[PDB]
DNA sequence: GGTTGGTGTGGTTGG
């Protein structure tokens, strides 16, 4: 997270770390979404180009955390995997279409003060906070710059969503309807962006109507990181919302 | 069930720093 | 140190 600020203790309880096993390596975040089940992005675990493709037995993921670091004896949960689904139309070849992936734990995870689930929007939910100018909030332990840098503790930066004709204007990358940009305008006076390693990792509206937490998006590529006119793009997970229902519904 | 509820936060009915700004954009 | 820094009559937690 580039221009963020540390994140307060519990402020982000559905904050998940995706690890591999050996070498030991914060490979990126992902996002709590039940008891069983953690949300990240498809390129976490397969990108032929960087010679990728991770099964379950490869990596773990650890909940409950704030330090990047040191392991919070009596916070943090570690989880193994059962079983990584990836979206089946993930496009790694051409522009991350479709950049999604859910992860079945092993066992479920306890709830603490510090491991709590992220909601899923609804279309209404979605219908009515996805809108240009609204802001959503991202968190991870990725790159604080371009690198051409790691955080000790987990950062957060809030961020407008962009217009779909500014998003599409400011890279030569195919945008489909599965993506959407956020970011402040070149001369909007602030700044602030995901970066390397926070791919996964959730953006988050806080629903005026209830108070709750909903997860609109997951940090899935940009252009750099934190450019004058480049925006970060995001994983739209409403729009992938069927696929997500069909792997819980038939593999739960 | 009580998800996007945070322990410490909306069931403490207690604020973080910045969430009133993500509010503030919707105005 | 440790599945882990830099300090705790701990801390987001023992000894
Ligand atoms: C894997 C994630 O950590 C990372 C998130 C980058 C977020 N960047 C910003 N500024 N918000 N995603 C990546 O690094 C993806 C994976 C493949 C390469 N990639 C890119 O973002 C390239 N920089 C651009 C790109 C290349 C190929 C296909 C789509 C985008
Ligand atoms: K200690
Ligand atoms: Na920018």
């Amino acid at each position: 997270i580039v221009e963020g600020s540390d994140a307060e203790i519990g402020m982000s309880p559905w904050q998940v770390m995706l690890f591999r096993k050996s070498p030991q390596e914060l490979l990126c975040g992902a996002s709590l979404i039940s008891d069983r089940w953690v949300l990240t992005a498809a390129h976490c675990l397969l990108y032929p180009p960087w010679d990728k493709n991770f099964t379950e037995n490869d990596l773990l993921v650890r909940i409950g955390k704030h330090s990047r670091t040191r392991y919070e004896r009596n916070i943090e949960k570690i989880s193994m995997l059962e079983k990584i689904y990836i979206h089946p139309r993930y496009n790694w070849r051409e522009n991350l279409d479709r950049d999604i992936a859910l992860m079945k734990l092993k066992k479920p995870v306890a709830f603490s003060d510090y491991i709590h689930p992220v909601c899923l929007p609804d279309r209404e939910t979605a219908a009515s906070l996805l809108q240009a100018g609204y802001k959503g909030r991202v968190t991870g332990w990725g790159n604080l710059k371009e690198t051409w840098g790691q955080p000790s503790v987990l950062q957060v930066v809030n961020l407008p969503i962009v217009e779909r004709p500014v998003c599409k204007d400011s890279t030569r990358i195919r945008i489909t309807d599965n993506m959407f940009c956020a970011g402040y305008k070149p001369d909007e006076g602030k700044r602030g962006d995901a970066c390397e390693g926070d791919s996964g990792g959730p953006f988050v509206m806080k629903s005026p109507f209830n108070n709750r937490w909903y997860q609109m998006g997951i940090v899935s590529w940009g252009e750099g990181c934190d450019r004058d006119g480049k925006y970060g793009f995001y994983t739209h997970v409403f729009r992938l919302k069927k696929w997500i229902q069909k792997v819980i519904d038939q593999f739960g | 069930a009580d998800c996007g509820l945070r322990p410490l936060f909306e069931k403490k009915s207690l604020e973080d720093k910045t969430e009133r700004e993500l509010l503030e954009s919707y105005i």
